[PDB]
């Protein structure tokens, strides 16, 4: 994330980070549920070990309200493909029900045909996370959050060199530094409709950090609903 | 109101067409109220919202 | 036999700054020429600091008796507080159970007029690197592979650092068959600061298309702390002088870069598999 604002208290209360043995994070995940968590395929194998960790607006020092939380089990899509980065989207059952409390609250799933109805004709959204501050520069330690606008399909397909599939779509400005950089895998992106905030995809990939003429991919979490539905159940 | 398309069917919560005709439906910790637009909150932390306590 | 451990390089036109030999049992040392040491179960230091106006351009150390270990995938040698081509840095050796001798010699040049560019930039540029080993290429698409055989490290994915003999290593992008070779920069250590800068030209056909930094600095811990080298703005066709910034976290004391100019570089060329976040 480059540029932008930093995130106002109580602002970006659904955020959850992903932490190592060495507990420092390098993937975000949304609160779905008190026991669901919502994360990229690709965050599953630089990782052997892994932990979450919640209630923390500082990553360098704690500050009161965070917690630990262990993770139970993994489900991954079965034609997820390293190539094309293709169905890149996993789910986490937990083992502690998570306590709610001041920002800490779940992000309610919204409905398919709403959503391409309405929300994905919107103008704007919103993302967020703890990305680097330049093209290979330092990692911020403060939580941040951005806004983006929407591309349409014919310069989303003519922008790019690759191959694009039909369950991830594109975003970004064309010039001005304004767009998320590595590090911010898992990262969630959220629509508001009348101050009511729906996620609507994860931040998938894209080549460059704020390259000229270039945009990048977020996976369509619209399209996936019935799979997170029959995943809503499992375990 | 011929379908939800517009301004969500002047629900405030999720919409759609039963039998030709525009209605309303909620999440979870809501439900629809008297005149339907809104839902009611049901619970201590409903989602959809920032939290503002102090 | 015995082992050998270096730093830097050696030339056949340098005077010796000193020369000892050291027993790895006693305590404490003997003091030699009035210097200062430290000898523990697992650990010899050293403190040296030179009157004379010298750069210190070599090191050399060797152990006897000949153990059963290899000395290339790790890192025994590394001295805290200096370095090369500042007159003073402070030793530091891990030892095992089976060493008991030491002989220890440094070299140096006169401080005005030194520079070390005339031995790292070797006689083939275009065919050899600082290190020795030759490059090889892919066929198919023709970009440079990695060396595997010397100590190399990662922070993050997408990321190398390599290490041989006190010297680091670090590629910016990927290399070409065609590519020539324009010239090199050499950065003295009374140039640098926290945080600096440096300006290349970039005008016609001095289109830069890769870019290898060599570098010496200091380690407080074993475990070191790779400094940020990233590329300010974007150096495309319109801006004709490009520059490039550090962002060390550590004091460093010598940095060297090797252009390579390629005129049909596009400006952007990146693996099938580095490109998402
Ligand atoms: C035997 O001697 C060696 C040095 O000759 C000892 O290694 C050094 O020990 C010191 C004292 O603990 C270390 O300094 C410490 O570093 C921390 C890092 O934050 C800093 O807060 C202080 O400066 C603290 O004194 C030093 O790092 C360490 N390594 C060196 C100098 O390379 C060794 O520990 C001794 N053996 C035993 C068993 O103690
Ligand atoms: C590229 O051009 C822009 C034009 O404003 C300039 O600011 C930037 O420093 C240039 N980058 C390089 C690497 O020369």
């Amino acid at each position: 994330i480059v540029g932008g604002q930093e995130c106002k208290d109580g602002e970006c209360p659904w955020q959850a980070l992903l932490i190592n043995e060495e507990n420092e994070g390098f993937c975000g995940g949304t609160i779905l549920s008190e026991f669901y968590i919502l994360t990229a395929a690709h965050c599953l194998y630089q990782a052997k070990r892994f932990k979450v960790r919640v209630g923390d607006r500082n990553t360098e020092q704690e500050e009161g309200g965070e917690a630990v939380h262990e993770v139970e089990v993994v489900i991954k899509h079965n034609r997820f493909t390293k190539e094309t980065y293709d169905f890149d989207i996993a789910v986490l059952r937990l083992k502690t029900p998570i306590t709610f409390r001041m920002n800490v609250a779940p992000a309610c799933l919204p409905e398919r045909d709403w959503a391409e109805s309405t929300l994905m004709t919107q103008k704007t959204g919103i993302v967020s996370g703890f990305g680097r501050t330049h093209e290979k520069g330092r990692q911020s330690t403060r939580l941040k959050m951005l806004e983006v606008p929407y591309v349409d399909r014919n310069s989303c397909k003519l922008s790019s060199s690759f191959i694009i599939t039909q369950n991830m779509f594109c975003a970004g400005y064309d010039t001005k530094q304004e767009d998320a950089c590595q590090g911010d895998s898992g990262g969630p992106h959220v629509t508001r409709f009348k101050d009511t905030y729906f996620v609507t995809g994860i931040v998938s990939w894209g080549e460059g950090c704020a390259r000229k003429g270039k945009y990048g991919i977020y996976t369509k979490v619209t399209a996936f609903l019935k799979w997170i539905d029959r995943s809503m159940k499992t375990r | 109101r011929k379908l939800c398309s517009l301004d969500n069917g002047d629900c405030d919560q999720f919409c759609h067409e039963e039998q030709n005709s525009v209605v309303c439906s909620c999440a979870r910790g809501y439900t629809l109220a008297d005149n339907g637009k809104a839902c009611i909150p049901t619970g201590p932390y409903p989602c959809g919202k920032q939290t503002l306590e102090r | 036999d015995g082992d050998e451990y270096f730093i830097g390089k050696y030339k056949e036109k340098d005077e010796t700054l000193f020369f000892a030999s050291y027993g790895l049992k006693r305590d404490p040392c003997q003091i030699v020429l009035g210097y200062k040491c430290s000898n523990n179960q697992t650990h010899f230091v050293l403190n040296f600091k030179t009157n004379k106006k010298s750069c210190i351009s070599a090191i050399k150390l060797t152990s006897y008796p000949k153990i059963n270990q290899n000395s290339d995938l790790t890192r025994n040698l590394y001295c805290q507080t200096g370095g090369i081509g500042t007159d003073n840095c402070k030793l530091v050796f891990k030892k095992r159970k089976r060493q008991i001798a030491a002989n220890i010699e440094i070299y140096g040049i006169p401080a005005k007029k030194c520079s070390f560019k005339d031995r790292y930039i070797g006689a083939d540029p275009l065919h050899v690197d600082s290190y020795g080993l030759s490059y090889q290429f892919d066929q198919e698409h023709g970009w440079n592979l990695e060396r595997n055989n010397i100590f190399k490290d990662t922070r993050f994915s997408t990321e190398v650092f390599y290490h041989k003999n006190g010297l680091f290593n670090t590629q910016i992008t990927y290399l070409a068959e065609e590519d020539s070779f324009s010239e090199a920069r050499e950065i003295t250590a009374k140039d640098i600061k926290k945080k600096f800068s440096i300006i290349l030209p970039n005008e016609e056909y001095k289109r830069i298309s890769f870019l290898d930094v060599y570098w010496f600095q200091e380690t407080m811990r074993k475990k070191p702390k790779y400094p940020y080298i990233h590329y300010n703005g974007e150096c495309s066709n319109e801006n004709k002088t490009c520059e490039l910034v550090f962002d060390t976290d550590e004091l460093m004391t010598y940095a060297l870069v090797k252009v390579f100019t390629n005129p049909e570089s596009d400006g952007s060329r990146l693996k099938e598999e580095d490109l998402g976040r």
